[PDB]
């Protein structure tokens, strides 16, 4: 039969399951709702491990349990009482013999050791992947160090000593490919001549490669702590979501730079070369699976200042019109084709983050924190699982690095790009629209002519890579 | 077959804007939602006896992607311009949202409604008279909605569809 | 996108975690932090088909030896890992093979035999002895280095192909 459990009066996690404390979804069970005690019981269950549940719980628990209270609860979970000797053990002891202790030994092997090990696995995941709780609360860290450092007994010793070392390393805190990255490509601007770097003088292949490295690094830096609780939308967003906001502000600045390059090129023929070059960069973004970059370009082409430039669009070569149209169709029908393409490509890639943000926000806003059942309020865990499914998808695409070499000067050029200068947003985007009206006036105003501004050749070197020995 | 209206929700972030479409599209009577579900933003409705399909774009959460607003806005035939009645800044933002919609659509007469949203129990700071005066100055309807009781939600969307039909 | 549940098993310290993290992140873990149970996901195109690998990284330490049935029930294929400089880890392979067969009640479970740490010169298990064992199981044998990446994709993606053809 099943193992007997400690009395629920001395050990709270032995209370029987009921609809008043846990609800399952319709082959391990999936929890729809439960009390925090039942969630922690199942987080550290003696019958099975649930590593996805550990990630889901540690990512989302702060919406229903404070970090200090979580630590108290898992320490309480860890301290399991052992059963008393049975009648057969008693009779052996009364005869001076050693008891078999069959039930005690089974309870240690099949209940205490698995639960305790799974408590330690929660601690290990907490420290390794959610260390910000301890960075923000030094006393919480002290309590965790004390708990781990005072676990006795040889069965847990290997993991206790390991977790102690992991904590110490995390307090004071390399990529291998077997193929070489391709050679860095140069066009008009030559290596070290950063003062000539510009949209048309850097090689369009290398523009796309270095922006992809930059945008990949920015994408990979965003942690779930910046997302759960919708904190990037709230008043403290600069404090709680700095890596996400840096990533978005890069994307915005690049889009505005593309628009600015276009509408400040007043000569029609030169402006066609600028737009064609940007579409070539978009083609390389597509080849690199940099979907953020693809949409940076598409957003620029759909902006009010650029979208209305019919004379410019008319002269774009047909094959580039088709490249731009295909990229635009990724966003149609609520990103239907983008979502399918993201799920089909071979990473590395750079996802577009905005869809994730909308889905996290709407999941949090559209589902209640608790479910009321039989007079009790149960934590709505299904809502947290949905949020963690999104943060898990984000994290899955953060693992794979790009096999591309950094060019430090080109990287710095794009890190320092500042198309708006000291201007506020409205002043700047009104400027861009007024430039658009200047260079291609509204009908029936005639189209003026403008002098050339570039002294170097406008012919693109193309976007197929070269390879000398 | 039936007419499809492409509606776009615009307005300041962080003040409960997303509750408007969630409460509309929702199972009205079960507070639950999966936004990842294909067509969680499409709803067949009957307005003045005529059946139509609403396709609602609400990019709530993407407000910092400010250079994408033009692209998102151009997809729409009618617009809900949403502010929170306890956030004066979000009300002051309305003028620039409307100007941007007019530019993107290249029209001075774009179907739109002004929506004042009650997203919590914090003190109201925009009185309804202020918002009515603003809507009248623009020639557009004003609807107030609750983010919690679903009051006003149908009226906001149906009024906008009537603005499209009567354009 | 088809989903595949892979499980990495073998004696403590043979490199199950280093192999998995090299696959997932292209990074070699120098530290020896004994695993309790970890899980990873990887989208990857294999033979032109996109799939999603769920990779369960398990405990090799003997103190966790009573907790294995639960993960063997869920896994669809198993990487059975030993280290080519540790004869005891090779002798431990057959215990894992027999337990997997018992739990899944099947003689036909997708598996790959993996001899890890092949970057080290001081080998104590010869390739022939491991190959003989793999043939007796009907499964391929792949030598790997989590340090250099040699054989790493081959080991995991061969296991995927065996699940796909199962
Ligand atoms: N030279 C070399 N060292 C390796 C290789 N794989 C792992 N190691 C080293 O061997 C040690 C143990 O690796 P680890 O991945 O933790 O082994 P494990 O099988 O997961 N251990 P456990 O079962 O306790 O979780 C580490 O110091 C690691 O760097 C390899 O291919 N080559
Ligand atoms: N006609 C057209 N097809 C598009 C597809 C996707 C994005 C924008 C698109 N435009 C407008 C446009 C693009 C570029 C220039 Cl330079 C001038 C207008
Ligand atoms: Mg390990
Ligand atoms: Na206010």
């Amino acid at each position: 039969g099943q193992m007997r459990l400690p009395s629920a009066d001395v050990y709270r996690f032995a209370e029987p399951d009921s609809e008043e404390n846990i609800i399952f979804e319709e082959g391990i069970p999936i929890i729809k709702a439960g009390t925090v005690i039942k969630l922690i019981e199942r987080l550290t269950y003696h019958m099975y491990a649930d590593p996805n549940f550990v990630r889901t719980f540690l990512t989302t628990y702060r919406s229903f349990c404070k970090p200090q209270e979580l630590l108290s609860l898992i320490i309480e979970r860890f301290e399991i009482p052992e059963p008393e000797p049975t009648e057969a053990d008693r009779i052996a002891i009364e005869n001076g013999d050693q008891p078999l202790s069959a039930e005690l030994k089974r309870f240690r092997k099949e209940y205490i050791q698995p639960v305790q090990l799974r408590v330690l696995n929660v601690c290990r995941h907490w420290v390794e992947h959610h260390f910000y709780d301890f960075e923000r609360d030094a006393y919480l860290l002290q309590r965790m160090e004390e708990f781990i450092g005072t676990v006795r007994g040889k069965a847990m010793k290997k993991w206790v000593e390991s977790i102690t070392k992991i904590i110490q390393r995390k307090k004071i805190a390399n990529i291998t490919f077997q193929s070489s990255p391709p050679t860095v490509e140069w066009h008009i601007s030559r290596p070290g001549h950063i003062e000539t770097f510009d949209l048309l003088t850097l090689h369009p292949i290398e523009i796309a490669r270095q922006l992809t490295l930059l945008e990949s690094d920015l994408y990979r830096a965003v942690q779930p702590s910046e997302l759960v609780g919708s904190v990037w939308t709230k008043e403290d967003k600069e404090i709680n979501s700095p890596n996400l906001l840096k990533m978005i502000r890069h994307t915005t600045n690049l889009t505005l730079w593309f628009e600015k390059c276009i509408v400040e090129t007043e000569n029609l023929e030169e402006r066609v070369a600028v737009v064609s070059r940007i579409i070539e960069i978009l083609q390389v973004f597509q080849e690199l699976n940099n979907f953020n970059g693809v949409l940076e370009v598409v957003s620029a082409m759909n902006s009010s200042p650029v979208y209305r430039l019919d004379h410019t669009f008319e002269q774009i070569p047909s094959r580039q019109k088709k490249i731009l149209e295909e990229a635009h169709e990724l966003s149609e029908d609520h990103y239907k084709k983008y979502l399918a393409k993201l799920r089909s490509i071979n990473p590395p890639c750079v996802p577009f983050f905005g869809i994730y943000l909308t889905n996290i926000l709407k999941t949090e806003e559209g589902n209640p924190e608790v479910l009321k059942r039989h007079g009790k309020e149960l934590i709505n865990f299904s809502k947290r699982r949905k949020v963690a499914e999104i943060t898990g998808e984000i994290q899955q695409y953060q693992n794979q690095p790009y096999c591309l070499r950094v060019e430090s000067d080109i990287k710095r050029f794009f890190e320092n790009l500042n198309p708006m200068g000291n201007s506020m947003e409205k002043e700047f985007t009104d400027y861009l629209f007024n430039k658009s009206l200047e260079i291609e006036p509204r009908n029936p105003k005639p189209l003026p002519r403008f002098p050339k501004k570039y002294s170097y050749p406008l012919k693109s070197p193309g976007v197929r890579p070269s390879n000398p020995r | 077959g039936m007419t499809e209206y492409k509606l776009v929700v615009v307005g300041a972030g962080g003040v409960g804007k997303s509750a408007l479409t969630i409460q509309l599209i929702q199972n009205h009577f079960v507070d639950e939602y999966d936004p990842t579900i294909e067509d969680s933003y499409r709803k067949q409705v009957v307005i003045d006896g005529e059946t139509c399909l609403l396709d609602i774009l609400d990019t709530a959460g993407q407000e910092e992607y400010s250079a994408m607003r033009d692209q998102y806005m151009r997809t729409g035939e009618g617009f809900l311009c949403v502010f929170a009645i306890n956030n004066t800044k979000s009300f002051e933002d309305i003028h620039q949202y409307r100007e941007q919609i007019k530019r993107v659509k290249d029209s001075d007469d774009v179907p739109m409604v002004l929506v004042g949203n009650k997203c919590d129990l914090a003190a109201r700071t925009v009185e309804s008279r202020q918002a009515q005066d603003l809507a009248r100055s623009y020639g557009i309807p004003y609807i107030e909605t609750s983010a919690k009781t679903r009051q006003g939600v149908e009226d906001a969307f149906y009024t906008l569809v009537r603005e499209i039909r009567q354009h």
